[PDB]
């Protein structure tokens, strides 16, 4: 029961898959090879015949390689390979390609086994769709894919972990071409999306882990513990708390509104030496420093419509509420006059888990902060203003239309934007 | 006799808890078997427990939940075994504290299976007084389910009567923005359908345990606690034979003056801490005051803004009855202005010699008071604040509903408002 | 003065003073039942509109629930149909591009023939 | 001569149960109905081939309850299982509900008890009808009783007994509606209703008895002793109200003012010690005081219309005019023009019987009072406030409304309350 | 996936000989086709550019293509040119004599069908094709007029593909063939609307090169192919070799294309060695990003402060500090903030190698689309106009079927080029 199945597409989503399932696997006591030795985690894991605890999770991508690493990776075992589809030619970091022209070669056969794992669902909760904002494929195939489920599972709940383009970390010039056409595309098909700047997690891992130049690896598993933090609320079953799906009701007002910020913390160096440990007043506090969020923003400057805190480890409700009192005092945390200034709080017993051979330290007690702030809508400016350079001068433009896109297919993606812009302006209106 | 149904987790909880306190204070251990002393107790046990022969006693008690998780509590709990298993009804799909869920698209694909459950248990009864439904006002399955199993009931057993544990939900007690949609949805069907509602206030029970219990921590164990001590003593007269000897009918038309004004004001005396400590007796006037103060109604209005229209109190164990009645006739006096003169002798007490478990001297008010509409005022400002911008609907329109079914549960409660306002403006 | 003399009992008459004044003053079972089935006609009605309000909230129950469903499948339609004319406006706009490409490079190879032409003339 | 004694509601079964419990101590019947070793003692009870006298009594209470309790007592031999009739479900404190609703549904069964308890009867006197006044059951239910009563056994008398409400007893806020009710749809169907103010029986209990909490069972030990002072002429070979139509008679001047005062002595207690027992002069002054009266009313600021003075046990003619020659002295006790200024002595020889093992004692001596005073009016003006409060703002009125019934019957009850309130204006100039 | 080679004219396959001689022994393959090589990684994307087979041997997917048996000759009694399969030279006897109707339509038309046929055949090889790559001559006739006819020609069959060139400018510092212009402004004209990408090499630049830097006094073709080859194995480095991408033609023209129109590229590469000399001291990694951003190092003679950079891609090879490398290139744009277009956001993109070439322990590569290449196009119209003028040796082309209008189409076309090329480059962002 409760049942939720994982997607994910192109180079960023499948990496991050990896990052996300290893850390699950470690999470629950499980080993490479589907066996181990609380039933809520079935939600994530289907169990067979033989005792093998096989992920909800369906891996795609338009070319082989990264999915091959994972068919010879150290998990070739973990999963079925009828559920690590490829194509053979890739998107060339073109939308147009990944949602048309390429992905329509493999939409049928990716929707056919999300079919399979969909009938192995007593009472399936819905998708958590993984992807890049600047891929072909991240952008192109996760928006058909997005829209072709909302065919095939209508109103079903659809949520998104979505890696927002950073200089700093790769990205290609076309890259806000993709990132505004996927934005625009799934806005309907989602009813939840969890934006990941990948300049913050760059930021993290740099001040934090001190790694001077973090690899995919290091951001992955940075991004990893946040993911499992977000979903630790569904794959445990607490009396302390855990509870998503209920956050989800007061992170969304409006249903465009549905961009979380995530402001986890503590982020701890592997050699941090006498460290332990944090009480519950830092690592609260934590998610009020800008240096924390999971995207580059200023809720400081920007009013809020939801806060939520998601505990895990050693937290005790006394603390808890003490530390959110001395919060409540403060006058940056400056709430709407249209919803309450509430902080809905979750707790889990199961403290933040480490992998084996890892950048970041064991810690005690962690926490997740999401928040529905007007300050996420800065992402969509920074966004909006990279593409609205290249537009002006119709840059690049001719291999999306030379793939059989239309220029107007980018005017309405980027009014939508500027009325997603404009309704953030709206709500925080007193 | 009366059917007891519990619904949701608050419903369940609340349910489970009251269950429990009555079965230690009528001797009927986990198992269900009678261990009591005195023959006093089994005398109007059939208002609550059946038989199986045996001599086995079965909680008159129908289990509702959109979501097995407070079931299972429940079952798993210690006087959980007592219940009959063919009780437990229950879907999968919690309904998730959406009054829309809970009221129509999952709730009705569980409500005709319930039905079915109390027709049975209705069918074991010589005579029906009516009904008993425990229920939160701002989730899902309490809110919505339990109005809509209300509404049903009542096309099915018009004549019998509608008796309500609601509670009232507050910001202090649970973060959900929605609950104020919930409660005003929920109020509008109440005001229609029960006959007695006994409104039990989240935001009053978490002051009493706060800053009375000098619990700096209140758990939900600990606000409970209060409200199964208020529910047997509100039902002193029902499962126990003393001069009365009434029931709930009876008390719906002496408590009663206008249809719609049958919110009451719970009450208790003394407000006891979970366990710890007990110890020193209490003088009646001690009793009468306490009870009769603000710092001690389950309900978060101030008595001294409104007019009480008719007002209840069971006085428990062995006190003069002189004593009790000599302090009441004077309270009457002092504080005649915040009583209705055009009801005459509209204060009732009544008193019981078994005093409740734990504690040897109890009293549990139930005002009929038009301070009631406090509460009122305060859901609809909640409600309104997000109306106002149309916040959260979306979850709402999205299980079929309308706006115009928001705009109009709003005025209905609006209209209880000035409804209440009359009879507080009024005189003989 | 007397009024009587008994068994167990006796009675006896007492005037104290006269009167001042000598003069002194100063059911159908048809109807009952007429009456009676009155009052039962009248509880039996007003229960009868309290059951037509009570039925007038099953068919609100039963539109909402039809709303709902309707609402899921007009947006699947939407998102059908929408997905469909894409697709197509998509399949239909890249043909031309490509039909287009390969036209202007056979008006090219056109030139070519005449040019092989245009040096047999030159002979 | 026959004479049904019909019990509605609770007060009147309970009632009921305590007058039946002091007759067949005073006729030496035990509780299985055979009796050992003067004739008018069967007025009231049917005897069976088995020799045992069974009461001529119909115990009717919508909750089974109160019947119940009966079929336990050790008096569950001396009545029929077809004479102890119980119902489902109560009126719930509702005039209209034990009228309308709950009535309608017990009417036709409640007569056939009667009718088969009067197919034995060579001529019915009349009918002895027992209730409270604000009960749902002894209000609605009783009226409707009276109204098929006055049909179908038309021109037979009837004796109403009323338990009149009072705040310091178990009282229910809508009694002012549901009395007001009774006694309009009561008031052409009585021939003569004695009432009975709770809070007079109440201090009684207290001041004499020494019981400051009296118990329901404590208070009908008196009801017992003054109900049984009033039927003792009947049940015995007596000269006074030998009939149920002397009543009417000899207290009733004007048939709708037909609620007389009654009033007993001595109100005697057994747990203290012995004295002197008292004269006639001794209970005859003490029957004028209000102390001992059995409704609350001011009779020295009303104008009388009657007089009678039932005595019992050891009394002596002479020493009872003894009493009459010493009160005229004192006190000038008015009456009204139309009436002659005087009483109707008797004295039934049988012995004052009090319960053995009971609250009260034993008395050689004990008389009873029937007193019709314009005085009676001031106990209807507390009822008819009462009612014109709730009614002003229709509070509770809903509920009558639910069952049945019309506001246009709630004005006609108060209207006729008014016009009856005018009657004692009428008669007291 | 896999690239077909093709070699068309003299200098085509002159150039071609030594890009197949370099990247052999880059991927540690003897003359033979035998693999004798340390590394697995020189095998890792082999694939790319050969074909596995008998004996386990590899042979190149190339094509040689010209009209004179002469240079085919040089090539197969040469170093490696045993190497390539012998099926693939299709050859002609006719000769081009610098006549580009020779090569388009006359001579070269007659052997074009047979060249295609051997390129359909590596194109069925083929698991993925990914495009196809010419080395040609822009001033010859095989090169020139069968190159682009080529090119054409294979665009009907495969439109899907990527077509990229590496095409050699005449400068009349290296030719004394007095039509060379006429034959280079027909050309340009070619690729302008049937290639993807093109790498212009100029012989200016390599003469002035080889003469102002290496002293050499007396540059022989040698020593400019030299060149040639040095920047060719660095163009391809991400092609041929695994690191941090992926490793597609089409990725780079994506992002590396922003007006169809302009996909003529300025390579350049430091250091600048001597053929076959020995390397003493190697360069620092700011010696090396100051080197490679310079005109002196830019492999087309136009100065890259005379316009500005649309896009930029620099490939690092060798083993050495990306902080260094990401320091020194973000100081480089810094400063020269001017010379990038700020209308396409971030266009300096930068990838590392651990694999150096031969006898450098550390090379940098430099791809850039500058605006400043108008400056050949001016500089060969300018010496196409003198001639045209005066109608100078065109019977030459008239006399193959040709037309003065034809002629006159071609002019106007390369002085449109020019033209859109300074609109770019004197457009502002505001
Ligand atoms: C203000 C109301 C809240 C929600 C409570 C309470 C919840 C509770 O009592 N909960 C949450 C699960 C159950 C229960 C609690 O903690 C295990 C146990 C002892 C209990 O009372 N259990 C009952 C049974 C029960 C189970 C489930 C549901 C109800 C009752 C019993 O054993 O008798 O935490 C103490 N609380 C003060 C809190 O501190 C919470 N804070 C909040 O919600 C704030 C931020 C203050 N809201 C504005 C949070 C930090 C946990
Ligand atoms: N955090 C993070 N970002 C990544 C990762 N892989 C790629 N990216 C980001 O994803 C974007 C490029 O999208 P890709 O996912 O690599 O491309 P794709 O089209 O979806 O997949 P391919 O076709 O395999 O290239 C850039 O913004 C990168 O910064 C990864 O594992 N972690
Ligand atoms: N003296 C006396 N009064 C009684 C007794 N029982 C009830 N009453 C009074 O009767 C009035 C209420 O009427 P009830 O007879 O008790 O109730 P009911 O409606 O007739 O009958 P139920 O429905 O069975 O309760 C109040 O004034 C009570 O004080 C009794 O045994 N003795
Ligand atoms: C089932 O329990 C009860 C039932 C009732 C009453 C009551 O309060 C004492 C109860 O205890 C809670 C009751 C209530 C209110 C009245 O007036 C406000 C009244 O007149 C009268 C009453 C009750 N009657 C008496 C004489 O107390 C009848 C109904
Ligand atoms: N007093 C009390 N309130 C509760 C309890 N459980 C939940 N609540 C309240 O119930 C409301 C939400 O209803 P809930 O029981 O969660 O939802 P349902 O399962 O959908 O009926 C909130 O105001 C909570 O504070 C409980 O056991 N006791
Ligand atoms: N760098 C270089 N340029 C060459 C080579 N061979 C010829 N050229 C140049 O190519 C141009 C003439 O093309 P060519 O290859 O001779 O004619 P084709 O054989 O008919 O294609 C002139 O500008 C020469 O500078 C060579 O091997 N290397
Ligand atoms: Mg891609
Ligand atoms: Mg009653």
């Amino acid at each position: 029961m409760r049942e939720c199945i994982s997607i994910h597409v192109g180079q960023a989503g499948v990496q991050i898959g990896n990052a996300c399932w290893e850390l699950y696997c470690l999470e629950h006591g499980i080993q490479p090879d589907g066996q181990m030795p609380d039933d809520s985690f079935n939600t994530f894991f289907s169990e067979t015949g033989a005792g093998k605890h096989v992920p909800r999770a369906v891996f795609v991508d338009l070319e082989p390689t990264v999915i091959d690493e994972v068919r010879t990776g150290t998990y070739r075992q973990l999963f079925h390979p009828e559920q690590l589809i490829t194509g053979k030619e890739d998107a060339a970091n073109n939308y147009a390609r990944g949602h048309y022209t390429i992905g329509k070669e493999i939409i049928d056969l990716v929707l056919d086994r999300i079919r399979k794992l969909a009938d192995q669902c007593t009472g399936l909760q819905g998708f958590l769709v993984f992807h890049s904002f600047g891929g072909g494929t991240g952008s192109g195939f996760t928006s058909l894919l997005m829209e072709r489920l909302s065919v095939d599972y209508g109103k079903k709940s659809k949520l998104e972990f979505s890696i927002y383009p950073a200089p700093q970390v790769s990205t290609a010039v076309v890259e806000p071409y993709n990132s505004i056409l996927t934005t625009h595309t799934t806005l309907e098909h989602s009813d939840c999306a969890f934006m990941v700047d990948n300049e913050a997690i760059y930021d993290i891992c740099r001040r934090n882990l001190d790694i001077e130049r973090p690899t995919y690896t290091n951001l992955n598993r940075l991004i990893g513990q946040i993911v499992s933090s977000i979903t630790a609320s569904l794959r445990f079953d607490g009396a302390l708390n855990v509870d998503l799906t209920e956050f989800q009701t007061n992170l969304v007002p409006y249903p465009r509104i549905h961009f979380p910020l995530a402001t986890y913390a503590p982020v701890i160096s592997a050699e941090k030496a006498y460290h332990e440990q944090l009480s519950v007043a830092e690592i609260t506090n934590a998610c009020f420093e800008p240096a924390n969020q999971m995207v580059k923003c200023d809720p400081r400057h920007g009013k809020y419509m939801a806060c939520c805190l998601l505990y895990r480890g050693d937290v005790v409700p006394k603390d808890v509420n003490a530390a959110i009192a001395t919060i409540k005092t403060k006058r940056t945390i400056q709430f709407v006059d249209w919803c309450p200034t509430g902080f809905k709080v979750g707790i889990n017993y199961q403290p933040p888990t480490v992998v084996p051979g890892g950048d970041l330290a064991k810690v005690q007690r962690a926490v997740c902060m999401l928040s529905n702030t007007t300050a996420i809508a800065e992402a969509w400016a920074r966004l909006d203003h990279k593409f609205d350079l290249m537009y002006a001068k119709r840059a690049f433009v001719h291999w999306y239309v030379g793939e059989g896109m239309e220029e107007g297919e980018f005017s309405e993606a980027r009014e939508d934007m500027a009325a997603l812009e404009k309704d953030y302006e709206e709500v925080g209106v007193d | 006799e009366i059917v007891h149904i519990q619904a949701g987790q608050c419903g369940n909880q609340i349910g489970a808890k009251f269950w429990e306190v009555i079965s230690d204070e009528h001797g009927i251990d986990p198992t269900g078997s009678y261990h009591g002393d005195s023959d006093l107790q089994l005398e109007r046990i059939n208002v609550y427990y059946n038989e199986a022969t045996g001599n086995k006693y079965v909680p008159r008690a129908i289990l509702v939940d959109l979501e097995p998780g407070t079931m299972d509590s429940v079952r798993s709990g210690p006087f959980g075994q007592i219940f009959r298993p063919d009780n437990f009804v229950f879907g999968q799909s919690g309904a998730g504290n959406n009054w829309a869920k809970g009221h129509y698209t999952e709730g009705a694909e569980l409500v005709d299976s319930v039905l079915d459950v109390v027709r049975k248990e209705s069918e074991s009864c010589d005579c029906l007084q009516g009904f008993q439904l425990t229920h939160s006002l701002g989730g899902g399955t309490g809110s919505g389910m339990g109005t809509l199993l209300i509404s049903k009931i009542r096309e099915e057993y018009p004549d019998r009567i509608m008796n309500t544990f609601s509670v009232m939900p507050s910001p202090k007690v649970s973060d959900t923005v929605v609950e104020p949609y919930n409660a005003t949805l929920s109020v509008h069907q109440l005001v229609e359908n029960t006959d007695e509602t006994y409104s039990i206030d989240n935001e009053a029970l978490y002051d009493i345990c706060f800053r009375t219990l000098k619990l700096t921590t209140p758990t939900y164990g600990d606000l409970n606690h209060l409200v199964s001590a208020t529910m047997s003593g509100v039902t002193t007269c029902l499962r126990f034979p003393g001069q009365l000897n009434a029931d709930l009918r009876k008390l719906a038309v002496n408590m009663v003056p206008f249809p719609r004004l049958h919110f009451f004001m719970p009450g208790f005396a003394p407000l006891t801490s979970r366990g710890s400590q007990q110890y020193r007796a209490l003088t009646v006037p001690e009793l009468t005051q306490q009870m009769f103060d603000s710092k001690n109604m389950m309900a978060a209005c101030d008595p001294r803004h409104g007019r009480y229209l008719t007002v209840a109190a069971v006085f428990r164990g062995r006190m003069s009855m002189k004593e009790v009645d000599e302090q009441m006739l004077n309270v009457q006096n002092k504080n005649s202005s915040y009583f209705v003169e055009w009801i005459p002798n509209n204060v009732k007490t009544a008193v019981c010699d078994i005093p409740p478990r734990g504690l040897k001297m109890s009293a549990t008010f139930i005002g009929n008071s038009t301070a009631i509409q406090e509460l009122f005022k305060r859901i609809s400002e909640q409600f309104t604040a997000m109306f106002r911008r149309k916040a959260f609907l979306h979850w709402y329109t999205g299980e079929g509903m309308d706006e115009m079914e928001f705009t109009e549960a709003e005025s209905n409660m609006n209209d209880l408002v000035s409804e209440y306002q009359q009879y507080q403006d009024a005189t003989a | 003065i007397e009024l009587n003399k008994a068994t167990s009992g006796q009675s006896w008459e007492v005037i104290l003073k006269p009167p001042s004044f000598d003069g002194v003053p100063e059911p159908s079972l048809e109807e009952i039942q007429k009456k009676l089935e009155a009052a039962e006609e009248r509880r039996k009605y007003q229960e009868a509109e309290l059951l037509k309000h009570l039925a007038e909230k099953r068919e609100h129950e039963r539109e909402v629930i039809q709303k709902a469903i309707e609402e899921n499948n007009n947006f699947i339609k939407m998102a059908k149909e929408k997905l469909a004319q894409k697709m197509e406006s998509n399949k239909e706009n890249r043909e031309a591009h490509l039909a287009a490409m390969l036209e202007r490079l056979q008006e090219k190879d056109k030139h070519a023939e005449e040019v092989r032409k245009n040096k047999e003339l030159k002979e």
